[PDB]
């Protein structure tokens, strides 16, 4: 779980859309960027990344 | 012209094509772009998969338009 | 969750998958039914496949339990529906859709993979003797998949 805290979560601008849940980027949300540029929201890549170790678009681990 | 690959995660890549271009190439241009071997690949286009040396101009693929990408 | 199933309806509902359709039976949001067509180049050509779509509690972080409740003779298909799709399994991801995943089984109706099978006899059929392979698969999606 503190693996998943070293990463690059920065506050929110850009709306674009979470590829996890499909929705756009709101005030409040915090996103995380991972080292090969997917971006994704907090809660969705941290509820992903619990059981997984991949990138959900371009499969690569973390 | 330039045409746009989706995989269906999401991965959005951008190709330089020739309509003249078979797919084998285009599945060639793709490696290039992203490393990936043209035999694990499969595109489909209008719910159509796409034949290893068909062209785009077979399709009626043009400027803009955008592949879905299968990988195996 | 239910509002991730809710989304991909609306999206489904906007832009049609070609060859696929999808939705919820009665007013249970979690199970689907789907119609595939039998791609054109196919020996499946004509036909209409229905499937069910099981979605999990856990949805998208868990891939759905997809069948095809149609017969069809196809070598990564058994007769319980189930489908050796490596989507459906380890390749999963919460970016995938249920869009997606019919793009991926229609590629699957179009190019089958022997190498991988699920039904090994249907697997010796298509790559020792391609013609019954697909006379037998012809007369399967007549019979399974037209008529009424
Ligand atoms: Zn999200
Ligand atoms: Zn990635």
């Amino acid at each position: 779980k503190e693996q998943i805290d070293n990463l690059a979560m920065r506050s929110f601008d850009a709306l674009k859309t979470c590829s996890v849940c499909i929705t756009e980027y709101t005030e409040g949300n915090k996103l995380r960027k991972l080292p090969c540029s997917h971006e994704y929201h907090v809660h969705c890549i941290d509820r992903w990344l619990s059981e997984n170790s991949t990138c959900p678009i371009c499969r690569r681990a973390v | 012209m330039q045409i746009f690959v989706k995989t269906l995660t999401g991965k959005t890549i951008t190709l330089e094509v020739e309509p003249s271009d078979t797919i084998e190439n285009v599945k060639a241009k793709i490696q290039d772009k992203e490393g990936i071997p043209p035999d694990q690949q499969r595109l489909i286009f209008a719910g159509k998969q796409l034949e290893d040396g068909r062209t785009l101009s077979d399709y009626n693929i043009q400027k803009e338009s955008t592949l879905h990408l299968v990988l195996r | 969750a239910l509002k991730r199933i809710h989304k991909e309806l609306n999206d489904l509902a906007r832009d049609p998958p070609a060859q696929s359709r999808a939705g919820p039976v009665g007013d249970d949001m979690f199970h689907w039914q789907a119609t595939i067509m039998g791609p054109n180049d196919s020996p499946y050509q004509g036909g209409v496949f229905f499937l069910t779509i099981h979605f999990p509690t856990d949805y998208p972080f868990k891939p759905p339990k997809v069948a095809f409740t149609t017969r069809i003779y196809h070598p990564n298909i058994n007769s319980n529906g189930s489908i050796k799709l490596d989507i459906l399994r380890s390749q999963w991801s919460p970016a995938l859709t249920i869009s997606k995943v019919l793009l991926s089984i229609s590629s699957l109706l179009s190019d089958p993979n022997p190498d991988d099978p699920l039904v090994p006899e249907i697997a010796r059929i298509y790559k020792t003797d391609r013609e019954k392979y697909n006379r037998i698969a012809r007369e399967w999606t007549q019979k399974y998949a037209m008529l009424e």
